[PDB]
């Protein structure tokens, strides 16, 4: 969507719509010290042709 | 380059961006820069307008 050449996009930036930034606690931030990455995962599009 | 060794006599580019992107050119500079006017020190911040 920001296609090859540009500027990659934001999430949840300070503004008038937003949410709360997403918390990590203590022990997951000791497994991300080991070699343990995350996952982005997608429920569902919603969208037309 | 000086040569082209063969009928090309064009050249090619890094980026494609479309005429959708500029880049807007400051001016008027007289060496006065940009710290000079206003007091920022390591850790400051300034806002745009």
């Amino acid at each position: 969507y920001p296609k090859k050449g540009l500027s990659p996009l934001a999430l949840n930036t300070m503004d008038q719509f937003s949410s709360r930034l997403i918390p990590i606690n203590y022990d997951q931030l000791k497994k991300l010290d080991a070699g343990k990455q995350i996952k982005l995962e997608t429920t569902q599009v919603s969208g037309n042709f | 380059n000086v040569g082209y060794q063969n009928g090309f006599t064009a050249n090619v580019t890094t980026n494609y961006s479309h005429t959708t992107d500029n880049s807007t050119a400051v001016q008027d500079s007289n060496g006065e820069s940009w710290n000079t006017g206003l007091s920022i020190n390591k850790g400051e911040s300034a806002y745009i307008n």
